[PDB]
């Protein structure tokens, strides 16, 4: 199919991008709802994209994974965007951050006191297709913690999260 | 118009370098096509391109022969990712390069210099930070760096592996409370392992000890 | 019992919240229950352990769960010192951040509002020119529809110091231990 | 490769770890050492004390520092059971949490898989017609780099039992016996 047959570096990427955009979209959309999303930390994406698609087809430099995804908007692959959200979060999503932030928050507003080990299971199960990989979970969590969107309870036992309901911080 | 002096070297030196890149890729494609399998020979050859000022990774581009060598460097980058996910419980998000070298990779012929590069590649995904301790490098998979307090603790855990409330009071000259308050912080966050059997105090251990011997 | 607000069964109240803005909020709310506990109960002072006797600790006495740190409490104390309503103490109301500021003390009214209501004893009864002391007004015969009974030895002293820079109603001392006339 | 998994000489391994996450790993580590010690050496069973003769103890062979609270060691075994490769014995392989579950057992292979391996003695050697006993494949003559030599009384039994899904190879029973044919 496509390894080192491509001479034009650019055209390669242009097509690599097309491949991923289709990979990810494959990895979720049920088309029974448009309430379904995907956030992936880029690193976690590169983990699987490569592992699954490109093993034996030719492998990818992260430098090229980053450059690839950076140009969806240009090739008119509009359902999925790549963005840096604070200093640290670098990820690809189907929706606004804020909109996905709020989603998680309110789920805790239903499942309060819960900690990651449980929040893992409950939210993202194996065959329950909500598409929260682990990596992006912690990254978002930590986020809403800073902006004051989510409240905490540290014990040795581990960290425990709650929803901000007595306190301020307007959208 | 000043022709004679300056360009006598420019013209001459320019061709020296460019035409050498070809000589370079030759030794690599011809002889060190067994480079794909030698962690030392890499670090040798790559320390030249660095000196000239060449991305060695770029020399590999045109050839079938040399496009395995990249494919190794990525293979690795793909393992480092994986490592960091499996350990995230053990070490709480941070691993010594020590661990990476000797433990997880000694199994697949990979050397510290190789790794180091891989990690400089993954700077691309804006992912892990690095940080040094008493001078040794570490690799931070989690989403926030360690307070000034936290770092010092580790510095103290470099020698023995653990750190008492007393131990803090004694070496760095820390308080009683400031220490334990900021020391229990650490176990919430999975970084340190507690050990109660230790005596009057509990001691707080650093998963890294294990690795270095 | 107002003293037990719902906000206090809430575990995050007992964990120094990281967010700058959301903390000021957290801080302001500890202040409000400390305020209410001491108003709705007889208590006057509270140690920096956060204990009291009328023996409970407000912060840890949360035994139905788990409790909270003292590296934080200072941060809470300091905000209630600045624009809040407390003064540190060892015995005397004076302060040195070590010896003389172990235990803490709190007010519902201010000292200029608390000095202004014991002046509404002697305006409303006409017992001005007479001389009484701390021992007399605090316990025994001055416990009425006025709650300043059991104002300890050192608050009486410092509570009624707005009246040296106000009208200057005289007060008296045996080698720095007090008693007042108006 | 060893019974000296480096991680193992590490003190706080033996303390019950409070971070709910750290534990996940703590326990799964322990399990990994165990299995691969009975695998590293010829060993087969281990008592709930943590005892093992080939005499010394895992949760306290590292007594040369410290050792494990049995309270916990029990928490562990039950994960090792839950999905793992351990099973509760006394004499006969069965289990009642008191009498019949004092000693414990573990494999590195599965039951299904270890059963799959004398399917290989007798499928690649074509010894399917024979009748042999437990006493005969375990010591004396069937010691080849096939390691099942020394698989005990009640386990050889248990691990041949899976040969039956709907089809199998046969086994014999009496007041007097316990033996197998293919």
């Amino acid at each position: 199919l496509d390894r080192e047959k491509f001479l034009n570096k650019e055209l390669f990427l242009d097509e690599i991008a097309r491949e991923i955009y289709e990979f990810t979209l494959s990895e979720f959309k049920d088309l029974n709802s448009d309430t379904n999303y995907m956030i992936i930390t880029l690193v976690d994406l590169y983990a699987m994209y490569n592992k699954s698609m490109r093993i034996g087809t030719g492998l990818i430099s992260p430098m090229e994974m980053r450059e690839a995804c950076e140009r969806f908007e240009h090739l008119g692959l509009n359902e999925l965007k790549l963005v840096k959200v604070n200093k640290r979060i670098l990820c690809v999503t189907s929706e606004k951050f804020d909109v996905v932030k709020e989603k998680l928050v309110d789920l805790i507003g239903d499942n309060p006191g819960s900690d990651l080990l449980r929040l893992t299971q409950i939210l993202s199960s194996n065959n329950s297709k909500s598409n929260w990989t682990l990596g992006i979970l912690m990254e978002v969590l930590q986020n809403c913690v800073d902006e004051g969107d989510l409240l905490i309870d540290k014990q040795l036992s581990g960290i425990y999260y709650y929803k901000n309901s007595y306190w301020p911080s307007h959208i | 118009v000043n022709k004679t002096i300056l360009e006598k070297q420019s013209v001459e030196l320019r061709d020296q370098l460019m035409v050498f890149q070809e000589r370079l890729v030759e030794f690599a494609k011809k002889h060190n096509s067994e480079l794909q399998a030698s962690p030392e020979f890499r670090s040798k050859f790559m320390h030249m391109c660095s000196s000239i000022g060449i991305d060695p990774l770029s020399l590999f581009d045109r050839d079938k022969h040399l496009f395995t060598v990249n494919d190794f460097y990525y293979e690795v980058c793909l393992k480092v990712i994986e490592i960091c996910r499996q350990t995230k419980d053990m070490n709480g998000g941070v691993i010594s390069f020590q661990e990476l070298e000797k433990v997880h990779f000694r199994k697949l012929n990979v050397g510290l210099d190789d790794l180091e590069k891989s990690i400089d590649m993954l700077k691309s995904l804006e992912c892990f930070e690095i940080f040094q301790i008493r001078g040794k490098k570490f690799l931070r998979s989690v989403p926030n760096e360690l307070t000034s307090d936290q770092t010092k603790i580790l510095e103290i855990c470099s020698i023995l592996g653990y750190s008492s409330i007393s131990l803090l009071k004694a070496n760095l000259g820390w308080e009683a409370v400031r220490s334990k308050s900021a020391l229990d912080e650490m176990v919430a966050n999975g970084l340190l392992w507690i050990d109660y059997q230790g005596g009057a105090e509990a001691l707080y251990w650093d998963p890294s000890w294990i690795t270095r011997q | 019992m107002s003293a037990l607000p719902p906000v206090y069964s809430f575990p995050p109240l007992y964990t120094r919240q990281p967010n700058s803005l959301t903390r000021r909020q957290q801080i302001s709310t500890w202040i409000d229950i400390i305020s209410q506990y001491c108003k709705t109960k007889k208590i006057w002072y509270m140690s920096v352990d956060g204990t009291v006797i009328n023996s409970k600790n407000l912060f840890n006495n949360e035994d139905i769960q788990r409790s909270v740190s003292q590296v934080f409490i200072d941060e809470i104390w300091s905000q209630m010192t600045k624009e809040g309503k407390c003064l540190p103490i060892d015995q005397s109301g004076r302060r040195s951040s070590n010896t003389t500021t172990t235990r803490y003390f709190i007010l519902w009214k201010s000292l200029d509002s608390w000095a202004s209501l014991i002046l509404q004893w002697f305006e409303d009864s006409g017992k001005l020119n007479q001389v009484i002391t701390l021992y007399e007004l605090s316990e025994g015969d001055e416990t009425v529809n006025w709650e300043f009974h059991r104002m300890p030895e050192s608050l009486l002293y410092y509570c009624l110091k707005p009246l040296c820079d106000r009208n200057r109603a005289t007060m008296l001392k045996d080698e720095n231990d007090k008693v007042i006339a108006i």
